[PDB]
């Protein structure tokens, strides 16, 4: 298993609240609250802010609330998805498939950013493909999941490992610790 | 004195613990990210320093992989999976806090519920990510079941072949003739003994989650990697000499030629911030790798046999260990043996019978005032003199003490 | 310029006072004080316990305490001498001073 | 050869000597003092580059700290302070050297 | 200066590596009778002293 590159999710439209569109919630999206500049997903938020105050402050330096200006509300401030890209093969001895790993993202948005917008992801012409499957450590594409149980042959996450299926491709499954037994006391 | 000693008349069974880091927290730098964001003119300033990057990649990647080579070293001893029978009689040895309780859906023994909840902790930063380990915690719970399982129905014979099975009692008679006390000790005091062992599993709980600086070990990886990372998150926001601390400004501020000095320091000092970050993870990975290579010997030797170094697997003679899992670490639960009640007694180093010298087989010549006896060195049971459990090989006019009495054939 | 020294939380006289107690624990008593309480026993016996745990049975000792003894001296009294007269052999100690 | 065997018939007493570090020196730095010194324009320079002297200040604690663990771990083994018998008789065994 | 404390920590672990090998010597040549070969010295081990 190797990791080539790094993917982005772009933003899709921009928006202004000046106390000027409309807003947009759950999506990747510029904003500027009365020169309040960055972009990321606004959703709505549940911190009794002080009625003086609008900004928000995370533990360090970081933005992560803001109050709209025209009416009264308190939503969050949320950067956009990233992570790493990680490639499964076996040997080009054995064959030409491969499978990517999306790091630390969930399924459903890498599946709305490819085949729905079909411009958000960085490598657009680099993804093909369609064969999803979720586990812990991120968005799986091009395995398909048996429930057997095997020695582990290419680690992947949490528990989960994949190898080249005997026709021929490649599964995901579960690693078997060893061998059942019990001495009889 | 040069004609006394002193031998116990009883003893007593105690348990300890120990705690030992094996694995951190994995992570991954994306260094365009970090540096410099969405700049085009940054990045292709960053363009000019050549490869700066390709290594810090390669270190954090092995520092990933070898914290899963740590883990798979310490825990993945067996093959089998050993399982324990229904029935829970071990004749009076009480095991139900460190065996795994069928009603949690955790699968966790309840020692190792309170240092899940005692340790506690202490997500997405400007590049900075998290890996997941490969192992996970069920995974870790079932090994240690099976190593327990495996110790409890089977002694040591399962650490050099196929799996032996021999009734408790007669295990731990196997374990007291490894230390130089006799096989009846136990028999006749079995009932006595197992009641010591229950006491002393008890008090264990009560020592671990009412002391909070018991597991500050384990503590101490947590709050470090926070602080690292924490203090690498916070870095972002200094000037380093230029004018502003955002791209975004120094670019619509000034014109190109004059902001590329100030990107340039910008660089420079992240870049100095990854180096300094790096290389302490470097030094904290090779410290926790010695650790753990120290825990993979300790499971090897405590566990899976019984040891003969002093002090290595608690203090006393030992006579068995049991692991537990917990975040990040280890726990051993060591069993020891210590004496106690010693007596004044007169001791003689041979014995003179018709012009020849008498030594002890195995035991030290005792007297209690009147008659003479043998006896075992760690603990006292008198025998009557005999030619059975004594050997001549020499005469009555060389040693030096020798006290004259009758030896019975 | 802003660079201090330490002392060492234990002086010499402390650390002189831990193997004077160890010292004497190993004599007087054996390997019997590192497990549990102290127990007396004489030298000789102990030391014919030593070679009984080599495979020599006991009454080799008892018939050459004299002269064993007597070798056991003199291998003190050449430790003064060779640490004395080659300088080189605490290097380990120094480097750690220079460096 | 296959029937041919060697047995000693005599032995020997020696003793040999081994040196092993334990600790080193504990040092403190000022960041201040040692790279501006008494100049105000300097230091308000300096706090301009971040946390780097919290970090050097932190690791050379930690070292120091460590030190003293390290004798503490060799050194206190007992908690009794053991005493030698007044009369100095170990069957011919002469400990005057080490004592 | 930083130069200075990363060498600095290098010889700190180099010595601690150093001070636990001396504490399992003196747990095991000096308060009990080891049976490792060419551990305690060159021979069959009788005792130590520190
Ligand atoms: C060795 O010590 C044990 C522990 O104290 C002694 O067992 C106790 O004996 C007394 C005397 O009948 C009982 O009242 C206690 O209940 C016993 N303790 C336990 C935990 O059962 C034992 O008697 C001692 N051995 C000798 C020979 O005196
Ligand atoms: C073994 O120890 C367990 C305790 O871990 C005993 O189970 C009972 O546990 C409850 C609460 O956990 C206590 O209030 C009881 O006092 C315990 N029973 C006894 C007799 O002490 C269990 O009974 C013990 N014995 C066996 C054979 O399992
Ligand atoms: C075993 O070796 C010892 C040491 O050499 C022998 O003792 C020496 O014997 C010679 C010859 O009689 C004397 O000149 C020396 O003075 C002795 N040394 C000491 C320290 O007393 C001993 O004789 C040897 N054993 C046998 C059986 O020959
Ligand atoms: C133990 O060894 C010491 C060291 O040799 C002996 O002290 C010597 O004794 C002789 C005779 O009295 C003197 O001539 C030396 O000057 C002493 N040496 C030193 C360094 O003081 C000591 O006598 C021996 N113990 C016994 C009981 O004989
Ligand atoms: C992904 O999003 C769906 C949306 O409902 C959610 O149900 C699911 O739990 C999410 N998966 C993860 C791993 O968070
Ligand atoms: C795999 O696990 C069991 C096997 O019988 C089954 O219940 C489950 O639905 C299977 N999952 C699949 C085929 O995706
Ligand atoms: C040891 O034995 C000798 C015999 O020569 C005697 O003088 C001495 O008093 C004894 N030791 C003690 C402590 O009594
Ligand atoms: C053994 O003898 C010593 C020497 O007087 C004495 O102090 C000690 O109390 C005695 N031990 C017992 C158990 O009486
Ligand atoms: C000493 O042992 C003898 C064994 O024959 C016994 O008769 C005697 O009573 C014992 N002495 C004491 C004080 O118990
Ligand atoms: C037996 O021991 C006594 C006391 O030490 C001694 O007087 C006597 O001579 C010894 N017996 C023989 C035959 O030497
Ligand atoms: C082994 O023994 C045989 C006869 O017992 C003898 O001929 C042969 O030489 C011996 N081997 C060696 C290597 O001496």
């Amino acid at each position: 298993i190797y990791q080539t590159s790094n993917f982005r999710v772009q933003p899709t439209e921009s928006i202004v609240r000046f106390p000027s569109t409309n807003l947009v919630k759950n999506k990747c999206v510029n904003f500027n609250f009365n020169g309040l500049t960055g972009t990321g997903v606004l959703t709505k938020s549940n911190k009794k802010f002080l009625p003086f105050q609008q900004f928000g402050r995370d533990i360090v330096d970081t933005t992560d609330a803001v109050r709209d200006p025209q009416t009264l509300e308190i939503l969050d401030i949320t950067p956009c998805s990233f992570g790493g890209v990680s490639v499964i093969t076996p040997g080009t001895n054995t064959s030409n498939q491969v499978a990517v790993l999306y790091q630390g993202v969930n399924c459903t948005e890498v599946s709305v950013a490819i085949h729905a917008d079909q411009l958000t992801p960085t490598w657009r012409v680099y993804s093909t493909g369609s064969n999803v499957f979720q586990t812990r450590a991120g968005c799986l594409i091009g395995a398909e999941y048996v429930n057997n149980s095997y020695e582990c042959d290419i680690p992947i996450g949490a528990g989960i490992c994949a190898s080249y299926q005997t026709s021929q491709s490649i599964i995901a499954y579960t690693m078997s610790l060893g061998a059942e037994n019990s001495v009889a006391y | 004195s040069n004609n006394s000693i002193a031998i116990p008349t009883n003893f007593t069974i105690s348990v300890t613990t120990e705690i030992l880091p094996v694995s951190m927290t994995k992570t991954s730098v994306d260094c365009t990210m970090y540096i410099c964001g969405d700049s085009t003119e940054c990045s292709n300033l960053l363009l000019q320093y050549g490869s700066f990057c390709t290594q810090l990649k390669r270190a954090l990647t092995g520092i990933a992989v070898e914290q899963d080579k740590n883990t798979q070293e310490v825990f993945a001893q067996v093959k089998q999976i050993y399982k324990t029978p229904p029935i829970k009689y071990f004749g009076g040895f009480n095991f139900s806090q460190i065996l795994p309780d069928p009603s949690k859906p955790s699968k966790r023994s309840p020692i190792e519920d309170l240092l899940f909840n005692k340790v506690t902790l202490a997500q997405k930063f400007n590049g900075l990510t998290v890996l997941p380990p490969l192992l996970t915690d069920e995974m870790i719970a079932q090994y240690t079941s099976a190593l327990l399982a495996g110790t409890i129905t089977s002694g040591w014979t399962f650490g050099a072949g196929p799996a032996l099975q021999i009734p408790f009692p007669m295990q731990m008679a196997y374990r007291f003739n490894g230390i130089g006390v006799t096989q009846n000790v136990l028999y006749e005091n079995q009932k006595l003994i197992a009641n010591q062992f229950n006491s002393a599993i008890g008090k264990i709980q009560d020592s671990l989650f009412s002391t909070p600086s018991a597991l500050g070990k384990l503590q101490d990886v947590v709050n470090h990697n926070a602080q690292a990372l924490n203090t690498l998150v916070k870095q972002l926001s200094s000037k380093f000499g230029a004018i502003s601390s955002v791209l975004n400004d120094i670019l619509s501020r000034l014109d190109p030629p004059e902001a590329e000095v100030q990107i340039d320091r910008l660089i420079t000092g992240r870049l100095q911030s990854l180096q300094t970050y790096v290389t302490q993870q470097l030094i904290r990975a090779a410290e926790i790798r010695a650790s753990a290579n120290l825990a993979a010997t300790k499971m090897s030797e405590c566990v899976l046999g019984q040891s003969k170094r002093v002090d290595f697997c608690g203090k006393g003679y030992h006579l068995m260990s049991f692991p537990q899992s917990a975040p990040h670490g280890v726990v051993f639960l060591h069993v020891t043996y210590v004496p106690a009640q010693e007596k004044n007694f007169t001791t003689a180093p041979a014995i003179c019978h018709d012009g020849k010298a008498h030594f002890p087989r195995e035991g030290v010549f005792v007297s209690n005032g009147t008659h003479w006896f043998v006896t075992q060195r760690n603990f006292y049971e008198p025998q009557i003199i005999t030619t059975d459990n004594t050997f001549v090989s020499g005469n009555c006019d060389v040693v030096i003490g020798i006290v004259n009495n009758t030896v019975y054939d």
